[PDB]
């Protein structure tokens, strides 16, 4: 109603300059539209590109869980592997990607002739049952890593005869538990081993040619840095756990020198980080460093591996009945059958379980932050320099959520004096950052937090978390 | 000079496809995962959506049999009811969640284009702004140009969605024939993360997210030949097939990846393109690229057809009744949506909308399922050919109910927000509908103002 009927309209339209006046928008449209393509298409190429992907493989996207002794994993009175089958659940709600069994062929003592490294212990296990065990882990995603050492009970690593039957042996064994299933292979205390090199480079030759997937673990017991390094010359795929960082503790800038220098010499490759072999952590750190440990072990280039029960601050020094070489996993009040009731709950995996500041929900929610960012999957790491007693770094892909690192190993509170940020790289550090999570009661997370006046407590760690810029 | 039908039943099939199937089945998976841990979990509450969509559906083609007058909810339920509550649904229709949903689907659409280009790089924001101003330029002169270029775009990309699918079907059927273990044991067993209102809920209310869209039919009748027999027998094609198509897909993601995966990655077809193509893998969000595409062109063609008919009840500006009297189609009622679809571009956060959708998308169904129960308990034989049984509209009432009391258990502070914005069109209904005698001089402006955009895009009135 409001406007004019169509006689009208067509006998005014017509008028000379409004026909133009049309066609003049619609060709300026078709202008603008074609400005704004050519406009998106500069944007699309003038920009960055990618990085290359490191290829990933299994191993590289989480920590790693060692068994030394599998009788004591699940309490005396029950060796067989159907305890493991049925605890995998534990394990999965862990979220590791691995599981190295301890050895498990026939070792009585010194005797070389009899020691036999193909067949299975009746006690731990049966040839059908170490099957049906692997096909659970298969079907939880746990990859499974098997220990091969002929001699644990004595006092040698290998035999105190002759080693080269040994080799013989362990390269028959090699195909017999490859065909069998298994993942990777273990090889502790080389340090016994004369000319270990050749027989490593050996045994990583011949692991590789089955597949690519498969993986070699050596264990050494020297924490010289040169013995390491000339191990690694012509194994330099291997992975080395070492007693490296077991030399120093609660050391504020002497484990950042270690850690620089180790991985300056290998050449910024992969490696394993962890304190023992085959020992816990809480044997060579007290109850007021496992948190700040637990927290550097989860952001550093490399695979941790850990110890079983060291995620809940087991103690081989709280009980006199266990064994120092052989804890026995704290399951419930009835687990160690000794002085019933000196078992408390806070060392009870139960009593760690539904406690949100308990160690095993720090280690739960560290395993969570490991394998989901890129930027701590492969992503390049960077230190830089700040007050004493402490260590600061950063963790940065490419483009991803940045990560930054830092651990108050002095013994009284000082502030963060970040100073200068050294080797910024790409990733610049802004003056705001998020704090995902703290070591120690209080401090509040989720909100923004101001690093210039930042107040450290002793013996805690932060990882602040911020984007890219 | 009217309005021809055009639209004819593979059309009309077309139409609810291409609106349903736009994005859903590309991202969902991984949510109703996250909420449903076992995949036969999954499974039974996608079939659960499909069925209540199924019912939905049956009734809303019964419901539009009866009311054969154009626009679909704002016809309805003002035919029902009485004027104030049409003029707040077309209010809110025009203001945010229509205008939000094209420019939605058209970054989702620029995204999974750019991404061959970027693959792990996140995409520049800025292409992907001016990708989707492109495609919603281009799309509104094609819808602009003539009706059956956008039948025929619609049908195409249906076609294009359907093969898509299709080929996801048999990537799954050929990975499962070379000696697949169908992960069957983790399927259905133990449920995982299972509530009786913690989990359940949230789960179907993540499945009916996907499910969307088929409440479409409406808003394109009298414009497809007999609207009688082929409105109904186009939903009742429609449907099924869609049912069973997300119920297969979701079947062969389930199997060939790992729970963790999904429960990790966010692109699903992205990896599973990667998995078993192997080369070339980048085609795949191409393909899912142009699933969003036609999606926008059918948005934008029953976006339109709604603002007209407000402008036929006197709600609306009159400018936006006329149309081209050569080409037949409504130029500035889709000028007027194009340029508050590009308006959304400026914000800089885009999914601060969902929190009143959410809740308003099933409300305004539940009130026009209210409206035919009171129309039926009014006037009998007001020509219902269809005559169905009145036991699905309250059982879907009953579920609507349901839906809203899970929406204000998971949003309460953003439900409250997005209902007051509901108030704000008041004053403007006042302005518009409840003040009429106004000064010579605001008359004057309107009619000369209406008179230039007339000047300008040659429309005629509608009669
Ligand atoms: C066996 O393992 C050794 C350990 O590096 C590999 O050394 C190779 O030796 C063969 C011939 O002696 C040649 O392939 C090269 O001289 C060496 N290549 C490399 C990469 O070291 C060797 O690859 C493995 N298998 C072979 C082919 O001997
Ligand atoms: C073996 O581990 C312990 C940890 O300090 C050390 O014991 C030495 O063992 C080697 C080989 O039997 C011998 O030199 C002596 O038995 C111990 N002497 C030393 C060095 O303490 C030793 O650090 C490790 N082995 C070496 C030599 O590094
Ligand atoms: C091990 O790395 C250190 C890094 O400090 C090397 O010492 C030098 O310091 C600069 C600064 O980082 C290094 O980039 C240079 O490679 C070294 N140059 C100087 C000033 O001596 C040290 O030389 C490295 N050793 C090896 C074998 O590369
Ligand atoms: C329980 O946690 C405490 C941490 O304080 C540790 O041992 C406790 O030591 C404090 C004082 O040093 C006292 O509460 C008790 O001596 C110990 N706790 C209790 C409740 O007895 C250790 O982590 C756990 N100790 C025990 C025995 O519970
Ligand atoms: N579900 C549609 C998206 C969609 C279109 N119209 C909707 C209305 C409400 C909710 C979702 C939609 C898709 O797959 O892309």
């Amino acid at each position: 109603f409001t406007g004019l009927s169509k006689e009208e309209l067509l006998k005014v339209a017509g008028s000379p300059g409004w026909v133009r006046t049309r066609w003049a928008l619609l060709l300026l449209f078709w202008l603008g539209w074609l400005g704004m393509l050519a406009g998106a298409v500069v944007i699309i190429v003038r920009a960055p590109r990618c990085r290359e992907l490191p290829a990933q493989k299994w191993w590289h996207t989480g920590a790693l869980y060692r068994i030394g002794d599998l009788q004591a994993f699940q309490g005396h009175g029950a060796g067989n592997l159907a305890g493991l089958k049925g605890r995998l659940d534990y394990l999965s709600s862990l979220k590791v990607k691995g599981l190295v069994l301890g050895p498990i062929h026939k070792n009585q003592k010194d005797d070389v002739a009899q020691t036999d490294l193909l067949q299975i212990d009746p006690n731990f296990g049966s040839k059908e049952d170490f099957d049906s065990l692997l096909q659970s882990a298969k079907k939880k995603s746990i990859r499974v890593i098997l220990d091969l050492t002929p001699n644990y009970r004595g006092e040698n690593s290998w035999f105190s005869t002759q080693v080269d039957t040994v080799a013989t042996k362990v390269k028959d064994a090699l195909e017999f538990w490859l065909q069998a299933g298994v993942d990777g292979f273990q090889v502790r205390d080389i340090e016994n081993l004369k000319d270990a090199s050749s027989f490593l480079a050996e045994w990583q030759n011949i692991t590789k040619g089955f597949s690519e997937d498969r993986l070699l673990i050596a264990g050494t017991n020297s924490s010289d840095l040169q013995q390491i390094l000339s191990l690694l010359e012509s194994n330099k795929d291997l992975l080395l756990t070492s007693s490296y960082l077991s030399d120093s503790g609660s050391t504020g800038e002497h484990t950042k020198s270690l850690v620089t220098q180790y991985l300056n010499a290998t050449g910024n490759r992969w490696c394993s980080w962890s304190l023992s072999q085959a020992r816990l952590l809480t044997s060579f750190l007290p109850a007021q460093l496992l948190r700040l440990y637990q927290l550097m072990l989860f952001t550093l280039p490399g695979t941790p591996v850990f110890s079983y029960g060291d995620e809940i601050g087991l103690d081989a020094a709280a009980l006199p009945g266990q064994p120092m070489e052989a804890p026995v996993m704290l399951w419930d009040e009835s687990s160690f059958p000794d002085i019933p009731g000196a078992v408390s709950a806070n060392m009870t995996v139960k009593g760690q379980s539904e406690d949100p500041g308990s160690l095993l929900s720090l280690f739960r929610r560290l395993s969570d932050q490991r394998s989901k960012e890129r930027s701590l999957l492969h992503g390049d790491f960077h230190a830089f320099s700040a007050g004493p007693g402490l260590f600061s770094y950063i963790r940065h892909w490419d483009q991803n959520e940045r990560f930054l690192v830092v651990l108050n190993f002095g013994d009284v509170g000082l502030s963060a004096g970040l100073q200068a940020s050294d080797l910024p790289a790409s990733a610049s550090l802004p003056a705001k950052a998020d704090l995902l999570l703290s070591t120690q009661p209080g401090r509040e997370e989720g909100s923004p937090l101001e690093l210039e006046r930042l107040k450290l407590e002793p013996h805690e760690g932060l990882l602040l978390r911020f984007p890219y810029a | 000079v009217t309005l021809q039908r055009n639209i004819t039943l593979l059309n009309g099939v077309a139409i609810i496809v291409g609106t349903i199937i736009g994005s859903g089945i590309f991202v969902t998976p991984t949510g109703v995962l996250k909420e449903a841990g076992s995949p036969g979990l999954a499974l039974v509450v996608w079939a659960a959506c499909g069925v209540f969509s199924i019912v939905g559906a049956l009734c809303y083609a019964e419901l539009g049999t009866t009311i054969s007058k154009s626009g679909g909810d704002y016809a309805y339920m003002l035919e029902v009811y009485g004027s104030l509550p049409a003029f707040l649904k077309l209010w809110i229709e025009l203001l945010i969640i229509r205008p939000s949903s094209q420019y939605i689907v058209a970054l989702v659409f620029a995204t999974y284009l750019l991404k061959p280009l970027f693959p792990t790089c996140p995409v520049p924001e800025e292409a992907a702004k001016l990708v989707a101003c492109l495609c919603v330029l281009l799309l509104t002169a094609v819808n602009c140009y003539s009706v059956k270029a956008a039948t025929r775009v619609q049908d195409a990309f249906a076609a294009a969605k359907l093969l898509a699918l299709a080929l996801i079907i048999l990537l799954g059927f050929v990975q499962i024939g070379k000696g697949d273990v169908s992960n069957l044991d983790p399927n259905f067993s133990f449920e995982g993360t299972k509530l009786d209102v913690g989990n359940i809920v949230l789960a179907l209310y993540s499945g009916l997210f996907a499910y969307g869209g088929w409440n479409y039919l409406n808003f394109v009748t009298e414009e497809m030949i007999n609207p009688y027999r082929n409105l109904p027998l186009a939903i009742i094609i429609s449907l099924p097939i869609v049912t069973l198509v997300y119920v297969l897909t979701n079947l062969a993601y389930f199997t060939t990846l790992s729970t963790e995966q999904m429960l990790s990655s966010e692109a699903v077809a992205v990896d599973f393109g990667n998995y078993h193509l192997g080369v070339m893998s980048w085609i795949i969000p191409v393909f899912v690229g142009l699933s969003c595409f036609g999606s926008v062109n059918g948005s934008l063609f029953t976006s339109s057809r709604l603002f007209f008919v407000g402008s036929r009840e006197g709600h609306l500006p009159s400018i936006l009744s006329m149309i081209h009297p050569q080409l037949l189609t409504p130029v500035p009622s889709l000028v007027f949506t194009c340029v508050m679809t590009l308006l959304y571009a400026f914000s800089k956060d885009i999914f601060s909308v969902i929190n009143f959708f959410s809740f308003f998308n099933w409300l305004c169904v539940a009130l026009a399922i209210i409206g035919m129960i009171w129309l039926r308990h009014r006037k009998p034989e007001l020509e219902r050919p269809i005559k169905v049984n009145l036991a699905l509209p309250v059982f879907f009432i009953l579920a609507c109910l349901f839906l809203i009391a899970v929406s204000f258990w998971k949003t309460p502070v953003e439900c409250g927000i997005g209902f007051t914005i509901i108030l704000s069109g008041l004053p403007v209904y006042f302005f518009g509908v409840w003040w009429k005698n106004k000064p010579k001089w605001l008359l004057q402006g309107i009619f000369s103002t209406t008179v230039l955009c007339q000047k300008l895009m040659q429309v005629v009135p509608q009669e």
